[PDB]
């Protein structure tokens, strides 16, 4: 059941994802 | 049935149209970059930018 | 031989530092912006970055 | 490599594991 789990898991990586901040 | 067509999947001008036309029915902010959104994404399709709209409005 | 390390592939902020680090030998323009190539890059591992900077030497 | 990463995981539990404070 964990391994179907993870099968379900999101892409590994975007974690801090950020837009550019430009005035 | 003859002619065989390929639709591949989509590149960045077409992620930035379905980023665009998918928005329409919600109030955006306007200093939300698409573009970028649309930079970052590669091997993204077109249910999977829906997702992440959808889990936005949620 | 005990401890089981994982070593996984690298995230921006390590792509920046191998891509500043395999380019020490080479003079570059100060106009490249390596943080927007290692934005771009996901799937990338270190063999793929050495292999990007030798195309461009050559 | 993930799933042999995940196989090598703890037991699945004894999170939050106390002795009891008795005086």
């Amino acid at each position: 059941y964990e391994m179907f789990a993870q099968t379900l898991q999101q892409s590994r990586g975007f974690g801090s994802f950020r837009f550019p901040s430009g005035n | 049935l003859d002619q065989l067509i390929y639709i591949p999947l989509p590149d960045e001008k077409s992620r930035v149209a379905i980023l665009k036309a998918n928005l329409r029915k919600s109030p955006v902010a306007k200093d939300v970059d698409l573009e970028f959104l649309a930079k970052m994404t590669n091997g993204f399709s077109g249910a999977d930018l829906t997702e992440i709209c959808q889990r936005a409005c949620k």
